[PDB]
């Protein structure tokens, strides 16, 4: 009435995003088949690996499902419950992310030909919730109760699909050797912390029984210094030695001359009764996450003790585990005690970057290795190939469960579905079995990469499991499908637990949605 | 003839504004454009429902079954649609209980009031014939109930009440889910029978804190609390029985500086060289009248200092960070401590029991437990729940916050006062409605008769989301209710529901062995506020916008 | 719900159309009743090209203004109407529609329906019928007396011009009816009449002439421009040859055959105009003071000039169409087309014949003739905006006078109907009401909207328009019950009330045929409008 125009009111803001009609879901399940197709040959050893540089210019190399899925800003929301997958999958376990993202998208991509259909989603939801349950019970079943023959073998499936897999000799033996340091109960990560060397080859690193830190300062003093120390102690400190202010505030007023010149020199007393009783005790190393003056590292520089400053509190709290010893943010609290000791002491020329290396401890807590490479992506794909095997290590400890690899464990359990759905109710017949031949997607993908043909392989997988009961699977290196057993490739049960949990959970929560609204 | 004159005296009020009366159609194109949403929530009540998208302008997202929480992201235009979103949002905020009833009964209220207003019916009667209704709608509630809880703490009784409730909103599977909860609300509930004291019960009692990784079978109900945080000094087990005390302080422990213009005074020397070692004294003499008590764990309020946490674990003293007030003050209701801001000597009194504090991996970061025993209960437990996807931890953790507030409808009433579920509750009131406008005169009667059609929603959306044809389903279970109450006492015909799995036909094998039901409290207000929500929209004859 | 349709579309609808109907047409009102009476102002019609025109005539005014508002264009098409078939009295139609929007939508905002206002004016204009035809009066035109006719002209052409010139003008309306007339057949042309543009003297100069004027000159100078007595002709075919219809080429042999071929086309032209000169010397040979005109409506050869030249023979051409009507009923003559047969029967006769030469142009006047039944009006003026007011004054002033002998009834003017219309259509008793309560509300807006047009004239005249009408309220509230039937008008020199039989002023019976019936069927149709839509392809 108050205008010509009239104008309808529209309900919803302009820009907002379609709504109910006939392809909504499709498209969701699409944009997960779209990004599962990349992540689609990078499975097993025989894959490959994907080359990623986002805006920033940061060039990376990876072939896992987390890291892949990071530096991708994914914008679309249904695809981001492969992103939290990942995450949640490398969070906890730290390997076969990847089979959990191309095994959901099969679940999916299975899903969508019966949304096609006149099915309902709360029918597809219930087969496969129903049918997990049942493929966990199967999966404790198909694993084992070993505790004979008292780790090795483990380590050697995680390393799998890059880049120190060939180098599995040499690499497994001392990375069996980093977890065994580490007792029960406690399990510290960042006791495992690796640093970055640009520059050497992958084949001249070395255990270690203790931390090597980057000093990233160069003092006045450092060289007077020795560097070898037969009896080396550590004493780790946290008062900043340096000539400054002492309590966050400064104001000084005097009124006599005289006294101008005592006050000086009183600070001058201070700060060497500081020093003084850090060298009555007899400490040689010293380390402070402060920053430590010119004035305290030639005095100790004199009489033959070394010093570091410039280090993190991570840092830190690994050189205490690995001595032994404790903190002391006090000089005059210091006893001899609580003073950490090793073997020796060496600071050696690696990659054009000072160290100062401990080792040679009666009991260490900390294992902490080198990684020295030509580019920087191959000291990262080193580090991410460890950081994998070594949760796999860990928690093999927590428990001694043991399943067959090379797809076998999926065979297994789609049989006994095909069985049970063989028997009862009849209208969940096809949606069991479509669970069924969709879980199979591991084995199928695996031979793909390998260039053998997966019609002769599947069918010679299904009518050899009466005498393959349990551990039959491919082998890759006879070109025959044979016992995994003899071949000696074991994996635990936990990564295949939550890869379907997780994949079972991914796929029933977008297809518990028939909306997409996107504001602005 | 080429133009026209472009609404005259038009000059009066901006170009902006605009008005929109109740002729040309308007009101049914407001009940048209409440039809839009509408049918969104279709799809999204029962336990079949649909959760829903909405991406945000900033990029967050979350994915929903619930009516009042997907309508805060989404800004809308339309006033009258604005109505429906307070109105659940007063649902949520009073009783957390039955947004989409609030939703889907007072569209279909305006859906049915579009065939009134077109027939000829003024809408000052139109409001007379729902408060008509509402009166004997709400009468009638109070006369149908049957059932009743009587013991606050049960393991059978709460899998009647937390079930049904959770039912909706993620269902997955009914043991794993519904076990977290009536295990927890045991735990947090202060019994004390034979005693005549009153209940009580808070909301922000239970808590859930989201961890990724691992599965929801993998779920534990913990007694006390947990946070990411990391402790400074040292780690420690704690395998030493004999319980620790707690010690909590608001105030940081550090020197309490002055608060204006605290700056050091040195005249002479001999005050420098005391100055260094008078705080290490003074911070360690106050760290002696703490120690002595037995104490091993500090909560600590704000930042600590580097000297006071020198002396903190040299005696093996546990370090917590709370930076915030309401972090620290549910830590203080499990041990029940008095927390002081002095830093002087804990009274004994006030000093909390806990007997280990454990840290362990869980989502790959490091967090702190308080698992109390089964001595010396505690209040405002936790509950750790496992997840992959982060999107689908927002969604059960408000079905928990629904499920407590569920909880919170025992305290404030006499009792449980249990209704039949699975539509039962809606269609017998089609019946008493129906005959409640058979015996009024007038021409209110049709007000009466639509009011009735308005409530077949509920039974026509369950049959809808569970992939059958109304068409068969909705008049087969009128026929449990057209054989009304013959001289044989005990008749089990109101039980009859629709059901969403099984056999055919769907009148549900009753809603009793199912041990489905709904709360009184919640339907009493939900029919109140969704009438006031029809009330409000069809009143109003006219709308005035600015700026579209 | 228009705009789910077409986006792009518009609609008022119950409020908004209703105000701008009332408000169009209170504003077209308010615009161009000024120029109602004789003390009305003149405006300027100027537009881009610099035209200036001056009128008063509402017709000319919204023909050369465009009107954008769409109740307007409806109002402006019903003076169309009254115009054309009339010519007079579009100022009263747009006052009453303007006045009956304004008195309906008083009561419309009092809540009543429209509909049954509408059938109030319809009922109210069926009474004015039945009160007009009583209301008339008849008199005997066959004595055909100058002084009535004077006093009516004079009547309808104050309006136009100042006091004045009416009188210099108000002979030549009456001189422009004396002998076109017929009792029997009931047969008067309005067309015959002849309207010439010319600088002149002065427009309070002009005359009135017997015979027919046109406004082409000799070419010759040899033709004599005095004739004492002229036999006309009537040619229509072209002396000069356009084109042949029939392509042909003239392919000469030879030299000699060149001026052959060229005086074979001599001979066509010597051929027909034999018959010309042998018409000249058929009536009598050598008889001075005796001419012989020839009018042509095509061209003529200027070789064939010299022909004509030698015999002194007038020749015009590219006469009008009209105007071979006219000759025959001046001159009394024959028209004719082609030259196979010829005679003095057929050949008119006029007294006298001369020319002007006023400016580069010559005007042929031909007078005294012996029993004209046509005649011509010369439109002298000193620019060129007062050739097209005069010409608007007479075109206005020709229907007045004409209407009386069309029809011997006629109404007395000066707002005597509209003032005693008002008192009949109070109270309708039992005669025509058709329901109670409801068709007597538009009857007393019927009749209180028809008093408009005497207010309108005292507002332009500068006096106060109650106070001359309540003299005028107690005048006739005595006249009933003094036993004489007595009508009272408006004199707008000293305000106060006149008798319009008694001082002169009258009005044309089909004026207020047309006025009311036009009024009353364009305030109800709008009235009867409730919303107002747009829609097309751009
Ligand atoms: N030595 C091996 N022989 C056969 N199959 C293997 C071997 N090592 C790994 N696999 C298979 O490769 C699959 C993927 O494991 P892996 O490469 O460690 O992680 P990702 O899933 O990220 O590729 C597993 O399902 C496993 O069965
Ligand atoms: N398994 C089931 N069988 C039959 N009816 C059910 C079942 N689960 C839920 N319902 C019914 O569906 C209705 C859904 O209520 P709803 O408004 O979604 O609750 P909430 O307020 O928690 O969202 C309940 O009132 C209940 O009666
Ligand atoms: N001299 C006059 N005195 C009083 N009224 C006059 C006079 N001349 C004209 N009128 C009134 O003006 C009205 C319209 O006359 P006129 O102006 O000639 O037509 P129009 O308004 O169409 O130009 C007539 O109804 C008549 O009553
Ligand atoms: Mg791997
Ligand atoms: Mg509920
Ligand atoms: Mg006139």
């Amino acid at each position: 009435n108050f205008g010509s125009q009239t104008p309808t009111i529209v309900v919803l803001k302009e820009g907002t995003d379609a709504s109910q009609g006939k392809g909504q879901i499709i498209s969701n399940i699409n944009a997960c088949v779209a990004v599962q197709e990349a992540l689609k040959p990078t499975l097993g050893p025989l894959g490959s690996d994907i080359l990623i540089v986002t805006s920033n210019q940061k060039t990376t190399i990876s072939n896992d499902g987390a890291t892949i899925l990071k530096l991708l800003d994914v914008v679309h929301p249904a695809a981001k419950t492969l992103v939290d997958i990942s995450r949640a999958q490398d969070a906890e376990v730290g390997d076969g992310t990847t089979s959990v993202t191309i095994l959901a998208g099969e679940l999916m991509k299975e899903a969508k030909p019966f949304l096609e259909e006149g099915i309902s989603s709360h029918l597809i939801m219930k087969g496969y919730r129903k049918a997990v349950s049942l493929a966990v019970e199967k999966i404790n079943e198909l694993a084992v109760d070993i505790t004979s023959e008292k780790l090795e073998r483990c380590a050697r499936t995680a390393m799998s699909s890059k880049l120190i897999h060939n180098n599995a000799d040499f690499f497994v033996k001392m990375c069996v050797d980093a977890v065994l340091s580490l007792d029960r109960n406690d399990l510290d990560d960042k006791l495992i912390g690796i640093k970055k060397i640009p520059g050497g080859a992958m084949e001249e690193s070395l255990f270690i029984n203790g931390v090597a830190f980057k000093k990233t300062f160069s003092y006045a003093g450092f060289e007077q210094q020795p560097k070898k120390f037969n009896n080396p102690k550590i004493l780790s400190l946290n008062v900043e030695l340096e000539l400054k202010a002492e309590k966050d505030n400064a104001e000084v007023r005097v009124e006599h001359v005289e006294d101008y010149q005592a006050i000086v020199d009183a600070e001058w007393q201070l700060i060497f009764e500081k020093l003084r009783q850090v060298e009555e005790t007899g400490a040689n190393i010293v380390l402070s996450k402060l920053p430590i003056g010119d004035l305290a590292t030639q005095f100790f520089a004199d009489r033959n003790i070394f010093c570091a400053g410039r280090v993190s509190a991570d840092d830190m709290n690994r050189v205490i585990q690995a001595v032994g010893g404790s903190i002391q943010s006090t000089t005059s609290d210091i006893k001899p005690e609580h003073l950490g000791t090793c073997a020796l002491f060496e600071e050696m020329q690696i990659g054009s970057e000072r160290y100062n290396l401990f080792q040679g401890c009666p009991q260490a807590k900390t294992c902490t290795l080198l990684l020295r490479g030509g580019a920087e992506q191959v000291i990262a794909e080193v580090e991410r190939s460890l950081h994998d095997a070594i949760m796999i290590v860990k928690r093999a400890l927590q428990n001694k469960l043991i399943v067959a690899g090379g797809g076998a464990t999926e065979m297994e359990v789609s049989k006994c579905l095909r069985d049970y759905s063989k028997t009862i109710a009849g209208k969940q017949q096809m949606i069991i079995n479509a669970f069924a031949k969709a879980l199979e997607v591991i084995p199928r993908q695996l031979c793909e990469n390998a260039g053998f043909d997966a019609i002769e392989i599947l069918n010679k997988l299904r009518l050899a499991h009466s005498k393959g009961e349990k551990w039959y699977g491919v082998v890759f290196e006879t070109e025959n499908i044979g016992d995994n057993f003899a071949k000696f490739v074991w994996e635990p049960a936990l990564v295949k637990i939550n890869a379907l949990n997780s994949a079972t959970e991914a796929t029933n929560l977008i297809l518990s949605v028939d909306e997409t609204i996107t504001n602005k | 003839s080429l133009r026209l004159p472009q609404n005259p005296n038009a000059g009066l009020f901006k170009q902006g504004y605009n008005s929109y009366s109740n002729a040309d159609g308007q009101i049914i194109k407001s009940i048209a454009a409440i039809r839009e949403l509408h049918q969104m929530c279709l799809t999204s009540m029962g336990p079949c429902g649909r959760n829903k998208i909405i991406v945000n302008h900033l990029g967050k997202i979350i994915i929903t079954n619930d009516a009042a929480t997907m309508l805060r992201e989404l800004d809308i235009v339309h006033p009258a649609v604005k109505v429906l979103v307070m109105a659940t949002e007063q649902q949520k905020i009073d009783m957390g209980d039955g947004t989409n009833l609030v939703m889907i009964l007072a569209g279909e209220l305006l859906n049915v009031s579009e065939k009134l207003i077109s027939m000829g019916l003024s809408a000052v009667e139109i409001i007379q014939g729902y408060n008509m209704a509402r009166k004997f709608t709400l009468k009638e509630l109070d006369e149908m109930v049957v059932g009743e809880i009587t013991d606050k703490n049960d393991k059978n009784e709460l899998l009647k009440m937390i079930k049904p409730v959770i039912s909706s909103k993620k269902y997955g599977s009914e043991d794993i889910l519904s076990e977290l909860v009536s295990e927890a609300v045991s735990h947090v509930l202060p019994v004390a029978q034979q005693a005549g004291e009153i209940p009580y019960f808070n909301v922000d009692s239970i808590r859930v804190v989201k961890i990724m990784g691992g599965s929801l079978s993998n779920s534990t109900v913990i007694k006390g609390m947990v946070f990411n945080r990391e402790p400074e000094g040292h780690v420690k087990s704690l395998s030493e029985d004999k319980k620790h005390k707690v010690a909590v302080f608001t105030c940081p422990l550090d020197i309490a500086n002055t608060e204006t213009k605290g700056t050091v005074l040195l005249h002479n020397a001999q005050e420098m060289l005391d100055f260094s070692k008078g705080e290490e004294k003074q911070i360690d003499a106050m760290m002696k009248e703490i120690a002595d008590m037995g104490v091993e764990c500090i909560v600590a309020g704000a930042g600590v200092g580097e000297l006071a946490l020198h002396y903190l674990n040299r005696y093996g003293i546990l370090v917590l960070k709370v930076p915030s007030k309401f972090e620290l003050r549910r830590l203080c209701r499990v041990c029940g401590a008095t927390p002081l801001p002095r830093l002087g000597a804990p009274t004994p009194e006030e000093l909390g029991l806990v007997e280990t504090v454990k840290t362990m991996e869980i989502g790959g970061d490091r967090v702190t437990v308080f698992k109390q025993e089964q001595g010396e209960i505690s209040r405002t437990s936790t509950i750790i729940l496992r997840g992959a996807t982060q999107n689908n931890l927002d969604d059960i953790e408000r079905a928990i916050d629904d499920g407590v507030a569920a909880v919170k409808g025992l305290m404030k009433p006499s009792g449980g006062k249990l209704l039949p579920g699975a539509g039962a509750t809606e269609i017998e009131l089609i019946s008493r409605i129906t005959k409640y406008g058979e015996r009024t005169p007038g021409l209110l009667q049709l007000a009466i008769k639509q009011f009735a059609v308005a409530f077949e929603v509920v039974p026509r959306t369950l049959a809808e989301t569970a992939g059958l044809d109304v068409n068969e389903v909705l008049p087969n279970l009128y026929a449990a209710h057209n054989v009304t109450e013959p001289g044989a006492v005990k008749t089990d015909h109101l039980y009859k529901g629709v059901d969403i799995d099984g056999e055919s036909d769907e009148g549900v094998k009753d809603i009793r062995e199912e041990n489905i039901y709904d709360m009184l409290a919640t339907k009493k207000f939900a029919i109140n506020v969704a009438t006031e929500a029809a009330t409000t929209v069809l009143s109003i004859d006219q709308i005035i916008m600015a700026k579209k | 719900s228009l705009q789910l349709l077409n986006p792009k579309a518009e609609s008022l609808r119950r409020d908004a159309a209703l105000k701008v109907n009332v408000t169009s047409a209170e504003g077209l009102q308010s615009v161009l009743e000024t120029n109602l009476g004789p003390k009305g102002t003149l405006k300027m019609l100027v537009d881009g090209a610099g035209n200036i025109k001056l009128t008063k005539d509402g017709k000319v005014l919204l023909t050369e203004m465009q009107i954008q508002s769409p109740t307007a264009v409806l109002i402006a098409r019903a003076a169309a109407a009254q115009d054309e078939i009339t010519g007079d009295g579009t100022t009263t139609v747009v006052c009453l529609v303007g006045e009956l929007l304004r008195q309906a939508h008083r009561f419309i905002q009092e809540g009543v329906h429209p509909r049954i206002i509408t059938d109030g004016f319809e009922i109210a204009r069926k009474e004015s019928m039945k009160f007009l035809d009583e209301f008339k009066i008849s008199k005997t035109n066959l004595s055909n007396d100058r002084e009535f006719l004077l006093q009516v002209a004079r009547s309808s052409l104050l309006t136009k011009v100042d006091a004045d010139l009416t009188e210099v003008l108000t002979p030549i309306v009456t001189d422009a009816v004396l002998s076109v007339y017929d009792a029997q057949a009931d047969n008067l042309d309005l067309h015959m009449v002849e309207i010439m543009q010319m600088q002149h003297l002065s427009p309070k100069d002009t005359t009135f002439i017997k015979g027919l004027v046109l406004d082409h000159g000799g070419r010759h100078p040899d033709m004599p421009t005095r004739v004492k007595n002229a036999y006309v002709l009537i040619l229509n075919v072209s002396l000069e040859y356009e084109k042949t219809e029939v392509n042909s080429g003239f392919f000469y042999s030879s030299a000699d055959q060149r001026d052959k071929l060229a005086a074979s086309e001599r001979k066509f032209v010597d051929a027909k105009l034999k018959k010309i000169i042998d018409l000249k010397n058929e009536v009598c040979g050598m008889d001075p003071d005796k001419g012989f005109v020839i009018i042509n409506q095509k061209g003529i050869d200027p070789m064939s000039l010299d022909v004509f030249a030698k015999h002194n023979i007038l020749a015009l051409r590219r006469a009008k169409r009209r105007n071979m009507e006219r000759l025959q009923l001046v001159t009394g003559g024959e028209a004719q087309n082609s030259v196979e047969d010829l005679s003095p029967q057929i050949l008119g006769f006029s007294g006298l014949v001369y020319q002007e030469t006023i400016g580069e142009e010559k005007f042929t006047y031909v007078t005294e003739n012996t029993d004209p039944k046509s005649c011509t009006i010369l439109i002298k003026g000193s620019t060129h905006y007062a050739l097209a007011q005069t010409k608007d004054a007479v075109r206005d002033g020709l229907r007045a006078v004409a209407n009386v002998l069309k029809d011997k009834n006629i109404i007395p003017g000066a707002g005597a109907f509209y003032i005693a219309l008002s008192r009949y259509l109070r109270s309708a008793n039992m005669n025509k009401l058709g329901a109670k309560g409801k068709t007597k509300t538009g009857i007393e807006a019927f009749a209180e909207a028809l008093l408009v047009i005497p207010k309108t004239l005292v507002k332009n005249s500068g006096f106060d328009p109650l106070d001359v009408l309540a003299m005028v309220e107690d005048e006739l509230d005595d006249a009933q019950d003094s036993d004489e039937t007595r009508y009272v008008g408006v004199d707008l020199n000293i305000g106060d009330s006149c008798d319009p039989t008694i001082e002169g002023i009258w009005d044309s019976y089909r004026v207020l045929r047309n006025a009311i019936t036009g009024a009353t069927g364009i305030a109800s149709n709008l009235l009867l409008c409730d919303e107002l839509l747009r829609a097309g392809r751009s």
